[PDB]
């Protein structure tokens, strides 16, 4: 069961709504898809888990969505310091997968 | 209305358990089946409602033709007849169409010739044990419990080809009698992978809703 | 209050008995009666916050057990009913519940789809095997497949109550106590082959305790052997 | 607050053996679930194993890339978690990384909260 | 010979008949029987028995054991709803992959009431009041606590007795089994606050099934 | 057992005959003669040995 991040490369100006998609290959549960942040030279962090939920400590500004074998994750506003790389994590069965990588640059 | 849920009403209902072909001239063909109630899905997880079973059987066997398609010149045939052979638990076991274990006095077989009523035969509870067991949490290899043995059956032709090829199949058509129950059980949630074992993946208990209010 | 059975004596103050009967006696079987007929008391599993589950299989607990261990090795059959005795001690502080139930003839799934369980992982002699809140892979060969909620038998873990069964609830209740009968197809079985009844006890309601109190709660399993007999000479 | 601090990576021979080791301060030990997360040079992130809390037992459930190699496991005295990497090969070059789950509602979501720093391990 | 004459329909296979047949093993000595107990005469009494529902599913509950706990705890406002789900049959209730549901499932026409016991697994030292109401068919679902009240009911103060029991019939908007807090959860120092509630179905005894067809839990 | 009334707990008391050795586990003091001392249930066990000069 892989997953597959679209588009890989990413460039927003600050102020807009930006968003980033993850389609599983099978039909993965709504409660086992999570999304990681991972800024450059540091380790990641979790930032939404089981599709809905915010983390501890993020800002309002993310909101995740999506069922069955297609997940989305949207930022309302996008700032200057939410630059990095966004991961999707899945389980239907073992092993736990990740995505392949949906990087944000600042235009 | 309490006389359609009682266990005769339940569980003594007909059902089309195998499905084999077989043609005459070929030297591989001959239909086979070890008798087992792990076939069909659907009677599967009726007879899994009970942990000890105890019936007779009933069997009726619904075999058609089909001319296949030979060379030339005007292929004429008389009626067919066919051989179903009913190996016992521990009996002597077919390998070929031209076999010695065909012809066994202790391996009852019924003949039956093509355009008649077709051949019913019934075998009583066949086993050591007092009764058919559904799970077995043992070893004999793990829960296999070779004492619930119910038998074989195989079939061919008895007529030699004669011009053209000519192929047949079986249907064979299931029926508990007269059945006793014992130690009821939970049904099954999860899905059938193996025929032979228990084995499964897991799933949730139910379908789910939005909110529990 | 205070029975006893041999050199053996436990404590009590509520019984369901089996399927309704109470188990009795039946070449020749010959009737040993006194001296194994005792009260073979268990160690304590622990009941922790995020536990899931435990099961025993039911005439392999007591196969080191002593003198029965020694009458298994001498006797190739057996027929014997049991008596078990499930209490956990916790405070009016603690809340929880458990379900005790007894089910005969549990076969276990194993986690590979193709293969079928060992022996050391489907029974811990007189030792306490544990359900999990996770899944066991598929890449491991020969393990039982413990996702507790189908109990490892493929079946929802809600309609376990048709066995023989009893509710600890800790508000209310404080211990359990099972009678089950001899059931099987033959009169008298391989004992060292078939594990004929399975009792297993699985948390409903999770413990809780606030903060201060004794962080895990002991259960404490007896079982009484009822009317025992082999076959031999 | 939760530290989760990991050393031992370096360098080794190609097929040979190393010891990671993780240690964790900042909550009880006994009660999450511990991971083992590995990421290359620039690349997709990979798990590699779990081990349960002590309610479930600290079995272990490995990856099927890595399952006969690896081995997780854990110190009885101490709160060190320890990661047992042998046979060693060329594209096992990465950033090894250290993390911990937790029950969201009374349910275990696969989730990792809390991550360690990372310690590279490379071959000659 | 004895003159006869055959009737239409007669060298058929009707799958449905109850015909003599000639036994293909005669003089084989059949093992006799032996009491094993536990005996099954009719599939009433599997449905006789409780089980617990699972009303808690809310799509992350599903696979775990958290589906079968109702979650009580001691908020600031007086007078919530604490679950609620209707008594639809089929179109995924709750009381479809439970024990009683499970053979309902069998038939096409089945009629009866239901029993529903529901008990308080918190702790000894914690005090409460709950409303227990069951809208009839036809009337609508309650939205507050006091027209709640209004309909048929049952106050169980969990103080006195930890389980509760509510009859009401299930027959093939029809129905609601919603429950509301009348007082809060009054508890004393370093108890828990945070307790479950388990609820338990089974059938009434008195009711019948007819036209047996088969499940729709398979591929 | 003069501890509080809120405790509770288990105890063996185990009982070596003449000639049998002292157990060094809990699970072979069990396979002997003892008494299961619930602490909960009632606060005084009795235990009655003999005593040859």
């Amino acid at each position: 069961n892989v997953l597959t991040q679209s588009p890989p490369i990413m460039s927003a100006s600050p102020g807009e709504k930006v968003t980033m998609t993850c389609r599983a290959s099978s039909s993965v549960s709504s409660s086992y898809l999570h999304w990681y942040q991972q800024k450059s030279g540091a380790s990641p962090k979790l930032w939404i888990y089981s599709t809905s939920n915010l983390a501890s400590g993020v800002p309002a500004r993310f909101s995740g969505s999506g069922s069955g074998t297609s997940y989305s994750l949207t930022i309302s506003s996008v700032e200057a310091e939410d630059a990095a790389t966004y991961y999707c994590q899945q389980f239907s069965g073992y092993p736990l997968t990740f995505g392949a990588g949906t990087k944000l640059e600042l235009k | 209305s309490r006389s359609e849920s009682s266990i005769e009403n339940f569980l003594c209902r007909s059902a089309c358990v195998y499905y084999a072909t077989y043609t005459n001239n070929s030297k591989k063909g001959f239909a086979e089946w070890v008798i087992n109630t792990r076939q069909v899905a659907q009677l599967r997880r009726k007879l899994e409602l009970f942990t000890y079973l105890r019936f007779d059987l009933e069997l009726t066997f619904v075999i058609t033709s089909a001319q296949q398609p030979s060379t030339a010149s005007s292929v004429d045939a008389p009626v067919q007849t066919h051989q179903i052979m009913y190996v016992p638990p521990g009996g002597p076991v077919p390998t070929k169409v031209k076999d010695y274990a065909w012809q066994t006095s202790t391996n009852p077989s019924v003949f039956w010739t093509e355009g008649n009523a077709p051949p019913r035969m019934s075998i009583p509870f066949i086993s050591i044990g007092n009764a058919y067991s559904c799970f077995y949490d043992g070893w004999t290899v793990y829960g296999i419990n070779t004492l619930n043995n119910m038998g074989t059956l195989y079939m061919r032709h008895v007529n030699e080809a004669g011009q053209g090829p000519i192929k047949s199949t079986v249907r064979i058509y299931f029926k508990p009698k007269h059945v006793k129950a014992w130690v009821p059980r939970p049904p099954r949630l999860c899905q059938y992978e193996k025929q032979k074992n228990v084995n499964f993946s897991p799933i949730g208990v139910t379908t789910s809703r939005t909110d529990i209010i | 209050r205070s029975i006893t059975l041999g050199n053996s004596t436990i404590t009590t103050q509520n019984v369901v008995v089996g399927y309704g009967v109470w188990p009795e006696y039946l070449d020749q079987p010959t009737q040993p009666d006194v001296a194994t007929c005792r009260f073979y008391t268990l160690e304590s599993v622990q009941w922790m916050k995020n536990s899931a589950g435990w099961w025993w299989k039911l005439p392999d607990a007591l196969s080191q057990m002593g003198l029965f261990g020694q009458n298994m090795q001498y006797h190739y059959l057996g027929r014997t009913g049991y008596t078990i005795h499930v209490q956990c001690n916790a405070s009016k502080f603690h809340q929880g519940c458990l379900l005790v139930v007894c089910v005969p003839e549990a076969e276990m799934g194993c986690s590979n789809l193709n293969n079928t369980p060992e022996f050391s992982e489907l029974s811990g002699g007189d030792s306490a095997r544990m359900f999990t809140d996770t899944q066991v892979g598929e890449s491991n060969a020969k393990k039982v497949q413990t996702a507790v909620w189908n109990a490892g038998m493929g079946v929802g873990v809600g309609n376990l109550t048709i066995f023989p069964h009893q509710w600890i609830n800790l508000r209310t209740n404080n211990s359990a106590t099972l009678v089950m009968p001899y059931i099987n197809s033959v009169p008298m079985d391989n004992m060292f082959r078939h594990n004929n009844l399975t009792l297993m006890i699985i948390p409903f309601v999770p413990l809780n305790y606030s903060e201060g109190s004794s962080p895990y709660v002991p259960i404490t399993v007896t079982i009484a052997p009822m009317c025992a007999e082999y076959n031999g000479l | 607050e939760v530290k989760l601090v990991e050393s031992g990576g370096g360098l080794v021979q190609p097929g040979g053996s190393l010891s990671l080791s993780c240690a964790a301060s900042g909550f009880t030990f006994t009660d999450y679930y511990m991971n083992w997360v590995r990421q290359p040079s620039g690349k997709a992130l990979e798990w590699l194993g779990f081990l349960r809390n002590k309610a479930n037992g600290y079995t272990t459930e490995y990856s099927a890339s890595v399952k006969g190699r690896f081995t997780i496991s854990r110190d009885n005295s101490q709160s060190i978690l320890y990661l047992q990497m042998n046979a060693l090969r060329a594209e096992d070059s990465a950033t090894y990384y250290c993390a911990r789950s937790r029950y969201y509602g009374g349910t275990y979501r696969y989730a990792l909260d809390y991550w360690g720093q990372g310690t590279s391990v490379t071959v000659s | 010979g004895l003159p006869v004459m055959t009737t239409p329909g007669s060298t058929q296979f009707l799958t449905s008949d109850d015909f003599q047949s000639p036994s293909a093993m005669p003089q084989f000595d059949v093992t006799p029987e032996m009491q094993i107990p536990g005996r099954v005469n009719n599939l009433m009494e599997i449905a006789e028995v409780d089980s617990v529902v699972p009303v808690n599913n809310t799509e992350d509950n599903v696979s775990s054991l958290k589906a079968y706990q109702i979650p009580v705890q001691s908020n600031s406002d007086n007078g919530k709803q604490v679950f609620g789900f209707p008594l639809q049959p089929g179109a995924n209730n709750v009381l479809n992959r439970t024990l009683l549901g499970e053979i309902l499932n069998y038939y096409t026409h089945w009629s009866g009431s239901i029993k529903l016991t529901f008990m308080f697994c918190g702790s000894a030292m914690a005090t409460g009041k709950f409303l227990l109401a069951y809208s009839p068919p036809g009337a609508g679902v309650p939205k507050n606590r006091k027209d709640a009240m209004l309909g048929t009911h049952v106050i169980w103060d969990v103080g006195l007795q930890s389980s509760c029991v509510l009859c009401v019939p299930w027959i093939s908007a029809a129905g609601y089994v919603t429950c509301w807090y009348q007082t809060n959860i009054v508890v004393p120092a370093d108890v828990q606050s945070s307790c479950d509630i388990l609820c338990f179905v089974s059938a009434c005894n008195d009711f019948s099934v007819r036209m047996l067809k088969d499940t729709p839990f398979i591929r």
